[PDB]
């Protein structure tokens, strides 16, 4: 199973940026301009149109793939062994891998 | 293909050159919020948890029992099994002294 | 030593992000939940929040959290912290940004705490479910049965090869760090932090004061605060604006990391067999959806697989 | 969602409630039948009570 | 027969001798556990209704 | 009178015994359940558990119940007992080990 990965946002207000790419799975980036967002102190930016928001993600590996994962093998002839279990005569019973 | 088994692949668990395939696209913040939101196709890995179906355990021919340590087929009744044993020279007693 | 596994926490602090729901209506909640991770076996789930569990202003004690309020983070012994889904869930240990909770199956996730006469609460929508481990679909850990492996996520705080990134926080947007005085907007510097400003009345301004500054502006409005305090650093939530540069500061480790456990599974009741020519009749009496298998031993197996859920 | 509706108070040591059947239940708006409000999504006109 | 309706048998409902019929097995205990786990097929009675 | 119902009880301790998941793991609970009895119509319910109710070491008091903690018998002031399945349950009443709630 995967995680989505989501770093920080860019907020610039009172500007615009840019999106690149990058070396990470599925990774998306997008800038959507005409934001005014708004934290626990009040309005971020100034602007009131001319601000962007520039969003990312990325795919992960969950932490829960190092014990729940599924693996995928090619399967090829190998060898055949048995355990053999024999007695004869008055000899007791012995065994080995064979 | 995103949403299937393998819409997340890696070569080994501890890689750092990791497949995703998902429909992971950005979507627009919310009026007036600071936060990422995105959708994504659902993990294809707990779909095939779900839909596993029967395993190999359990429809096996031949009666085989399917361990893992390492992967192999135990028990399988098929064919026959030439067979060839050298008993020792001490075992044989003559048969005027029996 | 407990002491051992907070020594990067020590280095991070809460912080204040939106939460969806703060009780009746979205706000920027000093308890939002991050992250809710639910692929555990029996019900366990582990939650991330941005408030800070086990760490005091002295130190480590785990009777004490820490959140922020407002710009000032405070510190109060955990009182009625608690988790729900559908029905109260029972926690099992708590960590800098996560708690481990034993939960029944629901659509949402709702975490808070009280302090003093406040309350705080943040509710997300999450489904949660009960995966019961084997062949039978049993709906809560059983007292008795077969013990089967299975995934869970451990109570144990250790450092256990999992991380998340701490950054430098970015800038923190806040207008009570501006007055307008005397007819003349001053802002107010906190102790030990520098306060960048924006102002575009007309004469438009902008820089970082480490000081307490009086701009040209005569009203609030016309101005932008931003505090810039990096002596603690946050995790990389996708909820907080980023700050300029390189922001990477350190590693934080999960605490309760999935491993793989032994969980009781149910044991259905015994099946009635009669035998007929060629011909074996099963009465069966599942307790829970039972899974029945069947093949021949031959060369075509013809196989079988139904899930039993009435007698 | 449920199949009751309770209301109660409390008055020092005292507790009043009082429970009636009454099935609730969760409308989502548009095309898709989620079980809570999103944190994100379309935004879609809907019937709501007021908090005035 | 166990699960289905005469599983549980008396002849009066106040009489001493009573017939019952049902795949009640003990288990061993949880480890470390003082208790009697067992498994038993649901009630034929419950069942009927 | 309501001294007479408890006459036998007034003969017998509570006690501890395992629970399988007492608090948030297994653990041996001063008011462990020994049986749930659900047959009812109407959604009531009577629980058996390990402590007493109704009693205390002076005598009969509905207010009160007694438990083991370790091997001291300790009788306190009823505080918020309470059962719930899915949700909170209503509790009817309660005498020695049992327990009358109606539950969802
Ligand atoms: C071999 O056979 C004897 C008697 O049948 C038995 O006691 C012994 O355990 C067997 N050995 C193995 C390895 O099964």
């Amino acid at each position: 199973k995967y995680k989505t990965k989501v770093p920080s946002p860019v907020v610039k207000c009172c500007g615009a940026t840019q999106c690149t790419s990058k070396p990470h799975p599925d990774y998306q980036c997008q800038v959507f301009s005409g934001v005014y967002p708004f934290m626990y102190g009040g309005a971020y930016c100034f602007c009131d149109t001319e601000n962007t928001q520039m969003s990312e993600a990325y795919v992960e590996r969950s932490e829960e793939c190092s014990i729940d994962h599924a693996k995928a093998y090619k399967v090829h002839t190998g060898t055949v062994q048995a355990m053999v279990n024999i007695t004869y005569g008055s000899v007791s019973w012995r065994s080995a891998d064979v | 293909k995103a949403g299937s088994f393998g819409d997340l692949q890696s070569r080994t668990s501890t890689s750092n050159d990791l497949y995703a395939n998902t429909n992971l696209k950005l979507q627009r913040p919310q009026a007036g919020i600071v936060h990422t939101p995105f959708t994504q196709v659902p993990s294809g890995f707990e779909r095939w948890k779900k839909d596993k179906g029967a395993p190999l355990n359990d429809v096996a021919p031949f009666g085989c029992s399917i361990a893992l340590e390492p992967l192999r087929a135990e028990n399988c009744a098929v064919g026959s099994i030439p067979i060839s044993i050298d008993i020792p020279d001490a075992a044989f007693t003559r048969i005027s002294e029996t | 030593d407990l002491d051992t596994h907070f020594t990067q926490y020590k280095l991070a602090r809460p912080y204040i992000a939106d939460c969806p729901n703060c009780g009746h209506s979205r706000c920027d909640s000093p308890i939002a939940i991050e992250e809710v991770r639910g692929d555990a076996h029996a019900g366990v789930i582990r939650i991330q929040t941005s408030a800070m569990f086990g760490l005091k202003t002295d130190g480590v004690d785990l009777a004490y959290m820490s959140f922020m309020n407002g710009k000032t983070q405070k510190s109060i012994k955990i009182d009625n912290l608690h988790v729900r889904t559908s029905a109260p869930c029972s926690l099992v240990s708590h960590h800098g940004y996560y708690i481990l909770a034993q939960c029944p199956p629901g659509d949402t996730v709702t975490v808070g705490f009280h302090d003093g006469p406040n309350r705080h609460t943040c509710t997300v929508a999450h489904k949660v479910e009960f995966r019961p481990v084997g062949r039978e679909k049993y709906r809560h850990p059983p007292e008795h049965g077969v013990e089967l492996p299975c995934n869970r996520y451990t109570h144990k705080r250790a450092d256990q090869g999992h991380y998340v990134e701490m950054h430098q926080p970015g800038l923190v947007a806040d207008h009570s760090l501006l007055s307008i005085h005397s007819a003349k907007v001053k802002i107010t510097v906190p102790s030990g932090a520098q306060v960048k400003y924006y102002c575009k009345c007309p004469d438009v301004r902008k820089g970082i004061t480490s000081s307490d500054h009086t701009t040209t502006c005569t009203d609030v409005k016309q101005c932008r605060a931003y505090l810039i305090d990096n002596k603690k650093w946050v995790y990389n939530s996708g909820r907080l604006p980023r700050g300029e540069g390189d922001t990477f500061k350190g590693k934080l480790h999960v605490p309760f990391v999935p491993v793989k456990a032994k969980c009781i599974a149910t044991l259905a009741p015994e099946p009635l067999v009669e035998h007929k020519h060629r011909t074996l009749i099963l009465h069966l009496h599942p307790d829970h959806p039972t899974l029945l298998t069947t093949r021949s031993l031959g060369s075509d197996a013809n196989p079988t697989r139904q899930w039993i859920e009435r007698p």
